[PDB]
């Protein structure tokens, strides 16, 4: 994972 | 059955020390991370097609000449083990901590390391890339919006849904851009650096799973999510990419929802909970 996208 | 796989590796690569070696495991494949080498072993006969997939993506990316390393197939794909294996190089280096990236004495150097890679990616021969890589689909964000409303909207507050509708809408509104190589997940953890005579050098980029012919704004968005607007403004200034800001913000406003939706789909409770915290009061 994560806020970037993962 | 990592015992078998280890024997498959010992037999095919005698000098590989699997004592103190990474294991990533999954429903999908096992991966043995040794010092200089990664061994990927698919678990199904269908997952087996991932091996020529990875070779074709990494070969196509390497042919663009980014001026930084990408993982290299060190072996042909082999039909040994249960469903084949592939040996890739391990790249050395460490993600840049956000505090380090942004120090005044290095921030210009960090900006140009990102710029020179993104410029080589934007100048790739897209006619060649489009024969190998995925191509950004015009329907992508309509479909993503549909799944977010089906899976996540019921877990949100009414303010959550209002916020999520505006973020989905900014992405759905973007016109279709497919003009260069896009990494697709260019956050800090996938970008590897070394101190080369006391200044950061960007030496490697890993995890090309989301790679595509697409919109360069999507990689700038990911750089901004990892490092903040002070860095991405400098990268954008160097590239002359000031036009891309609306697109950059539309990608970035989907990141928490991408994480939530993948947390639901992958069954990672912590990713689901973490991606949804802005979209509910509990």
């Amino acid at each position: 994972k994560a806020x970037r996208a993962a | 059955t990592l015992s078998h796989l280890v024997d498959v590796v010992r037999r095919a690569h005698p000098d590989v020390d699997l004592e103190g070696a990474g294991v990533h495991s999954g429903q999908f494949h096992d991966v043995l991370i040794a010092r200089d080498r990664v061994f990927r072993f698919p678990k199904t006969a269908g997952a087996a097609a991932e091996l020529p997939g990875r070779v074709a993506v990494l070969t196509a990316v390497d042919a663009v000449e980014l001026g930084v390393g990408v993982p290299v197939p060190l072996s042909e794909v082999r039909d040994g083990g249960p469903h084949g294996f592939l040996v890739l190089s391990r790249l050395h280096g460490t993600p840049l901590e956000r505090g380090d990236a942004t120090s005044p004495e290095v921030i210009d150097v960090v900006a140009a390391e990102f710029a020179r890679v993104l410029r080589a990616m934007a100048g790739a021969d897209v006619e060649k890339l489009r024969l190998v890589l995925p191509v950004a689909d015009a329907g992508r964000w309509r479909g993503f919006a549909g799944r977010v409303r089906a899976t996540l909207f019921p877990l949100m507050s009414e303010d959550g849904r209002a916020r999520a509708e505006r973020e989905l809408a900014a992405a759905v509104a973007m016109d279709h851009v497919a003009t260069g190589l896009v990494h697709g997940d260019l956050g800090g953890e996938n970008v590897l650096w070394q101190q080369v005579e006391e200044l950061p050098r960007l030496t490697g980029i890993v995890d090309w799973d989301e790679a595509k012919v697409g919109d360069p704004a999507e990689d700038l968005a990911a750089v901004g999510a990892s490092y903040g607007p002070e860095l991405v403004e400098r990268v954008v200034a160097l590239l002359g990419a000031g036009d891309l800001w609306p697109r950059i913000r539309a990608y970035q406003g989907t990141f928490a929802l991408q994480q939530a939706l993948a947390g639901a789909e992958d069954g990672d409770d912590e990713e689901l909970e973490d991606g949804l915290t802005a979209y509910r009061k509990l």
